[PDB]
DNA sequence: CGGGAAAATCTCTAGCA
DNA sequence: ACTGCTAGAGATTTTCCCG
DNA sequence: CGGGAAAATCTCTAGCA
DNA sequence: ACTGCTAGAGATTTTCCCG
């Protein structure tokens, strides 16, 4: 599996760690608390 | 390392260290530190370096409102070529955005949209419009300007143009269809050295003509390939080398180990 | 018959790009196009690229050019 | 380059266009261009219509591309000359319009409208318009039932129109026939474009007196000669400019 | 040409168009058409796509001012090593500024400092206190960040780290100065590898050694060098290749055609 | 000589043509109508 | 290398330390001090003092560093603990401080003291001290005319004594001085780094006992062998890891 | 003498920038330090760098590392 | 002299507001 | 007459290490 | 095959707000 | 499951042109 921590809307603080769902080119689906969420690549690190 | 590795994350706790003052100052080698870091938290602060790319299909626009002289402009752009359509519109409403949409599909093939998630682009109306004209809307992803870089770019681009061109106008919608004009048939450059008018006629053209041709080829051109495999169908053969699709997965191999039936 | 429709394929030149390279890249050659993929050749070698991510025009200043 | 002697031979007998010997022949399309201009005895993209129709008491402006039957219209809020001045330089931002056709109104000879087709470089000209005028009605009333306001009707009905109904010779729509239209127009100003660029230049070969330039190969130089065309290698002539 | 000149200015003053498009449409040379866009006055509206390199000597400081919870942070940074310095004032008054770079100036030899153009800087106070100090000031071009891109990119570090190391403090005072610690002694990198600690005392050190020594060489080395010219004084020689100083222009010539006396 | 067209401070309407006084790696002196500018390399285009 | 044997000779004759065989003999520090160390005959810059001096009712905290006579002082608003604290994190933000040596104070003693100390990484301990304060008085009652407020004379005197008043040996201020001193000591860190790193190997040469690793070089490996330093080629000497 | 100080002088290592180019180029050796400028020896090509260019340190770490 | 692994180097971005 | 930079995350190239 | 000039290509930035 | 780009200004490299 992958950590993922990300910067999510117009919101400074990183997030994480949330389950990564699907990792494409520029974007990656996310889960953080039961919450699915669409990160760009830029603003997410995956472990 | 086993006591090095303690004082290095004891020491982390207070200072969140980088894995090279770790790995100087605990003798630690830099998987180690590395991986110290990266259980911490609190130090994962940065996103990894790159962009993506934009979608290019023949069919895909790229909408989105922007503000000048107090008004209201609308613009999509034809991300293959760079032909801009603007207009200008009393308020940032559904109702003009699908009035809008409904005149770019009776004018051109659009396929699909892609737009911000502003209210006037995630209206009803606007879903209704797109669904009679058959066009499949995608959303960017939310605060990310990025996704639909190539219409920001041409918002840019523009309002640098009606800059140029206010004076020769009274009102803004003039000088907004002036500067129209001007980017489609009065710039080039780009791929063909071309303006954005004629690049979106070639590639529509081009589009027709492909497919035509494309289909007339498969329609003559039935045979069966074996490489290695299943009966993969034929794509291309030549130079060489020979281009298959087998269960939807195109992959070109060499002529050898390959016999076309 | 066969052999001129695959000639008209050919006349074709594609603009593309790469999975992590932010520049287009010169016109290649069209061999095939599919719904999602279009098969070049650029430079003696044969690459598939996704649709989104390839230009084909007819630059009709070249054509007209010889 | 092999090839001339056939296509001359071609139009001889067939009176080929140059698009034909270019594409059959394998030949670059000045040197076609030029065949097909050497006999005398083989001797509408930019025009567009422009009118007023009037429906359920709202002006509705058309514009025809002539030469396809692709319809640009629109609900007007008055048949004022600032209305069909703004509307004409939209169409002229979107598509290259070069002459447009009027019957004399007060809205299309009004100042304001000259000076938009003067900014647009478009010249003023005062059946085809009518047809389209009743076919676009006719979708108008088929598709009214599916909007509320005329405006929306009247943009579904030059949807319907230009992409889905077909017709013709090969079955095909207003909007494709107008694309391959304006594609060819293109192909043809590039052409005019390179003879321009290329008629300015004197060729001695082998020296013979001044001839006309046709192709500057990368192998070898294609010239005219006594309403003849040679082939000359580039290291046996010389180009210069006049 | 003459013919299409006249025809490429006139629609010039109409569409502002491109070099490449009046070269195209009006068979224009490209020298030609760019000549005509170049003496258009409303097509200047791009400067030239580099950027500067700030001044990186041992003794130049950039000084700026960051907020944060409300705060007021002066934060300075030692161009050459990355090495900081922020505290909390209670206003952006020149006092405060003035009192942080005596405090500066009595810490570290501090010779220049370049800041931006706000008023704790510029004020008298501080012309006073830079006077007495024996430092340069130095001020930007108004309203450009990068001429102090390095104090720039530090106030971001800083607040990096005390976004990290807040909740080990109550106070944002104490936890800037924690992360003023962290980021001087915890964070290695950089051209040594080193802190920004172990590389401002490296510079300093080295800036000193060089000096002297080099006061040294230049004692007892001395010698006139002729060259092609005029008594050069003989600066390095070696390896094929003389090093000489002929009035205040230092060059490099090949130890052929020169003699050392 | 040369011309200069020069953004200024803080107003996004380009400035000029306005006489080149220094050039300098970064940085260009200008004088526009009996004022001297100092202006970054990237907010001018010099004739 | 070759000089290994002048090296041991000069240590056995003048008892020199590491620091000059490797400036003269153009020796890695490693092997210079395992010269150095090898014999049994042969055998500063993290501590400071703080102390609280008073001048015309108000506090000034004092901190010098022992081994430079460098000072960093500041009015402080009160002779508290928590103004103590800050005053100690914010030195040991700008000087690596190992340990502060104090006289049992009040404030020296708090709570908040002993945890800004832990959070630092300083050892508390509880006559240079008296000398430089009597000295900071006298250049606060010289400059005091110069500012109207106690503070900034405080730091004029400061600026003073680190940077203007020379004396010592070689004429240094204490800036100078404690550059020089911190210098030394990374210094000192990097060869205890590099000591620790490759004293875990074990060398087999020619196949001879294990041996001490001191330098692996490009061209050579120099190893220990019964207290006696030999020089090997690196392709006749294995190297592992214990 | 002074080929003691020459190399010592030699010993120390400058990290510079070109006028147009932002990356740091490597550590060179240096030869000769003035007011303004500095002569440095980068893989076998001596140049003069503005002293404002230049970062003169002598890296510790390798020092100690032979 | 040959692969693997580790290390070094290079490429590239956000935030500084 | 002055001037973008920094540090971290991934990708790619060099170097070292044992054969 | 050799320089110059012209053209093409590559590198890099602001603004999109 | 989605995704920076564009056009203009300078600098540098290729190509063409006559010898
Ligand atoms: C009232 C004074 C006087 C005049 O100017 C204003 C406004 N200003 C603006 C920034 C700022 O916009 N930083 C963002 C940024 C953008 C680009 C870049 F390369 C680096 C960057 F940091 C400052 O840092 C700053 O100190 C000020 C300031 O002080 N003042
Ligand atoms: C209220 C809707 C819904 C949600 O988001 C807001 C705010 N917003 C902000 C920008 C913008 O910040 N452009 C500057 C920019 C920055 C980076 C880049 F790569 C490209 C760029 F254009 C827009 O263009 C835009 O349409 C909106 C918008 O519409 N909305
Ligand atoms: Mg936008
Ligand atoms: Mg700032
Ligand atoms: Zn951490
Ligand atoms: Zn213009």
């Amino acid at each position: 599996n992958f950590r993922v921590y990300y910067r999510d809307s117009r919101d400074p603080v990183w997030k994480g760690p949330a389950k990564l769902l699907w990792k494409g080119e520029g974007a990656v689906v996310i889960q953080d608390n039961s919450d699915i969420k669409v990160v760009p690549r830029r603003k997410a690190k995956i472990i | 390392f086993l006591d090095g590795i303690d004082k290095a994350q004891e020491e982390h706790e207070k200072y969140h260290s980088n894995w090279r003052a770790m790995a100087s100052d605990f003798n630690l080698p830099p998987v180690v530190a590395k991986e110290i870091v990266a259980s911490c938290d609190k130090c994962q602060l940065k996103g990894e370096a790159m962009h993506g790319q934009v979608d290019c299909s023949p069919g895909i626009w790229q909408l989105d409102c922007t503000h000048l002289e107090g008004k209201v402009i609308l613009v999509a752009v034809h991300v293959a070529s760079g032909y801009i359509e603007a207009e200008v519109i009393p308020a940032e409403t559904g109702q003009e955005t699908a009035y809008f949409l409904l005149k770019l599909a009776g004018r051109w093939p659009v396929k699909t949209v892609h737009t911000d998630n502003g209210s006037n682009f995630t209206s009803t109306t606007v879903k209704a419009a797109c669904w009679w004209a058959g066009i499949k809307q995608k959303f960017a992803i939310p605060y990310n300007p990025q996704s639909k870089g190539v219409i920001e770019s041409m918002n840019k681009e523009l309002k640098k143009i009606i800059g140029q061109v206010r004076d020769q106008a009274e009102h803004l919608k003039t000088a907004v269809q002036m500067a129209v004009f001007i980017h489609n048939f009065k710039r080039k450059g780009g791929i063909g050295g071309y303006s954005a008018g004629e690049r979106i006629v070639d590639i529509i053209a081009t589009d027709i003509q492909t497919k035509e041709l494309q289909k007339q080829i498969t329609k003559i051109q039935n045979f069966r390939v074996y490489y290695r495999k299943g009966p993969a169908k034929l794509l291309w053969k030549g130079e060489g080398a020979v281009v298959i699709q087998d269960n939807s997965d195109i992959k070109v191999v060499p002529r050898r180990k390959a016999k076309i039936i | 018959e066969l052999q001129k429709q695959i000639t008209k394929i050919q006349n074709f030149r594609v603009y593309y790009r790469d999975s992590r390279d932010p520049v287009w890249k010169g016109p290649a050659k069209l061999l095939w196009k599919g719904e999602g993929a279009v098969v070049i050749q650029d430079n003696s070698d044969i690459k598939v690229v996704p649709r989104r991510k390839a230009k084909i025009i007819r630059d009709y200043g070249k054509q007209m050019a010889g």
